[PDB]
């Protein structure tokens, strides 16, 4: 994913996890200042995020909250676990069918993103 | 300071002496909560009375000329309370050829002995009247021994609340369970005033403490304010004030009007079974959180103490129909020269009179 | 409880910083009214009006 | 209510931190008025303009 | 230290308490020895660096 | 090096405004003087601990 | 011209609120320094060093 591709958020979101799905990880919990700009309307990502070979994650709580939510409505957590989490679910069988980042206002290092799910 | 060494006929040298001291606690006793109502009698007793009951007024009709009415309830009950029989006696054997720890040549004296032997005599004394206190802050006042003394829980037919925090998982809404804690001590007081809620004491240990401050939310919560107070709970030092008596401050957060204090005190019985204050009974798994939650001084205010401890006299002569005393000593001399006899009573018993209001909360979930 | 913990109301309140309201999001939510047993009523505040539990 | 959503006004009155931010984003939108009916009519300040509803 | 079990107020029963622990040890300590030696043959005919 | 550029602390501090913005400027606070290589030593304040290099 | 731009001390600049991260993220570079050809000769300031280009 190059740097400033995408010209929101929201298209941004729509390729990342088409590549996810396309057998492409990311993994950028380090580097997580360096990455993501700020506010939604940015051109997404400030930097080229690069693609990871070792990916393993394994969490310490469900990341499906619910067969229809990433998290509950309302929890916050890190942006980059949110990519991370997303990634889990879309390698354990959930399809992503809405973002939620209509309404949001903080995008680095805590941010209240949220995800639907769908079978398959 | 300098004796022998592998022969007899060779020095050595005696640099001096290292001691270790058992830790004691005492943050339970040294918090005032039960207040001392000293008594005359072995027993004492209680009066219940309960209205408990207001109900919603029915419509009726002007011409049928129709109507309610309400009943009455009065109980009573008794207590009993602990005693404690703490003796000891030195001897001139302890004295004759023993030479004093750390020094060279030097023979031991009988006030030394006499005054450690009181000390530690004293101390015994006090960390169990720590744990008694405790046991009744946990509502159920338990002997060292397993022998229950008032199940406060039965003689008051109430029942204690558990609130499960849920502190693993990051879903978890934290506000909702605080806000749950402070609800119940609020509506189920029964005092027939206006209660605060927020006034509560909450007491955790390690685990409790440690999950509470790693969840997600409580840390989001303070990263992006920017007063001090926030400032001070993720970089600073969290061990703001307070002392255990073991360490110099105690480490308390603050998440609204509620305060989560670390209280970690443990003591040992002559079974050598570690009694851990701050732990629920039953539960005797890891990596869970285990705290307890009870009102402080100026919930209910001093018209309404709910927790009091009564003292009792001792089986002696002159110590009949006279108020309590939380120790009694007394020193006989043996026939015949033969050493120094002491002892130690108390007749004691803390209990609470609303122990619904004693709530436990935990880090897992139900 | 719902509507405290909603996305649009919870990120713009932290996102707001130096508002003297850190008391909606860190303190109590206690601040003012009071029923027969409680003391102090929950209340927010939010978009001018003000949600009372 | 479509210029007061739009996500650049919206996202650059959010990374603010003046009094003016903080009442357009989470407070009253209704400052200034009597359109006969209404108390307070709606107005937006975005540039040198303000936008009255 | 141990905590003290409940007794019977009529049967005057108690609880003593156990007696102290002594105990003592002992401590060698290390020796460290350097020598060395000055011979003309280190000064004679030897320019000083440096210098001419 | 490890445990100043570690995720839990970096952006902790890249979002606490105080003069403790030493995130972009140099640990040589130290009292140095591992006297005799270099005049001040690494250090980092974290926790009320100090870590010295 | 890598430097200045480079995600992590940009990013870091940036996140901090002092007139220096302003004057060198907005401001005119040039600061100080006379070339006999420029009248200000570019300067950077990261960490406890400076560059000049």
């Amino acid at each position: 994913i190059k740097a400033k591709t995408y010209p929101d958020f929201k298209e941004f979101v729509k390729d990342f996890v088409a590549n996810v799905k396309a057998g492409k990880r990311y993994d950028f919990r380090k580097y997580q200042e360096a990455v993501l700009p700020l506010t939604y309307s940015s051109p997404w990502p400030e930097s080229d995020i690069p693609e990871v070979t070792d990916f393993n994650y394994t969490p310490d709580y469900t990341v499906p909250f619910s067969e229809e939510l990433l998290y509950s409505v309302g929890a916050q957590m890190r942006t980059a676990d949110f990519f991370m989490d997303l990634q889990y679910a879309i390698i354990n069988g959930k399809d992503v069918d809405t973002v939620y980042c209509e309404w949001l206002a903080r995008v680095k290092p805590f941010s209240m993103l949220n995800a639907k799910l769908k079978d398959s | 300071l300098t004796n022998s060494e592998k022969s007899r006929f060779f020095l050595a040298d005696l640099t001096g002496e290292v001691q270790s001291i058992p830790n004691t606690y005492g943050y339970i006793s040294g918090l005032g909560l039960f207040r001392s109502a000293p008594q005359t009698q072995t027993t004492f007793l209680m009066d219940l009375t309960d209205w408990d009951i207001s109900l919603l007024d029915a419509v009726d009709r002007t011409s049928r000329k129709a109507e309610t009415s309400a009943p009455e309830r009065v109980r009573q009950i008794s207590f009993p309370m602990m005693y404690f029989k703490e003796v000891e006696s030195i001897t001139p054997d302890e004295i004759q050829g023993v030479r004093q720890p750390g020094t060279a040549n030097e023979l031991t004296t009988e006030a030394v002995v006499r005054a450690k032997k009181l000390m530690k005599i004293r101390t015994k004394f006090d960390i169990t009247r720590e744990f008694l206190f405790m046991q009744a802050l946990k509502g159920k006042v338990i002997d060292a021994n397993g022998v229950l003394y008032a199940d406060l829980y039965k003689q008051f037919d109430v029942t204690k609340k558990t609130i499960y925090f849920d502190l693993d998982n990051p879903n978890s809404d934290i506000d909702a369970h605080i806000e749950d804690l402070r609800m119940h001590m609020e509506d189920e007081a029964k005092t027939g005033t206006v209660i605060n809620g927020e006034e509560i004491h909450i007491v955790v240990d390690r685990t409790f403490f440690s999950k509470l401050i790693k969840h997600p939310k409580i840390r989001d919560a303070y990263l992006a304010q920017q007063t001090p107070l926030a400032w001070q709970q993720i970089t600073g030092s969290l061990r703001t004030g307070g002392t255990d008596g073991v360490q110099a401050h105690m480490n308390r957060f603050y998440y609204g009007g509620v305060v989560f204090v670390q209280y970690n005190g443990k003591f040992k019985d002559k079974r050598g079974k570690t009694h851990t204050l701050v732990s629920i009974d039953g539960v005797s798994d890891t990596n869970v959180g285990v705290g307890h939650a009870f009102p402080n001084v100026a919930m209910l205010g001093e018209a309404n103490n709910i927790f009091e401890v009564a003292y009792a006299p001792c089986p002696k002569m002159g110590y009949a129909n006279t108020l309590g005393q939380e120790l009694y000593v007394f020193e006989y001399e043996k026939d015949r020269d033969e050493g120094i006899d002491f002892e130690a009573h108390s007749y004691m018993l803390p209990y609470c009179t609303r122990p619904q209001l004693l709530v436990d909360v935990r880090s897992d979930a139900e």
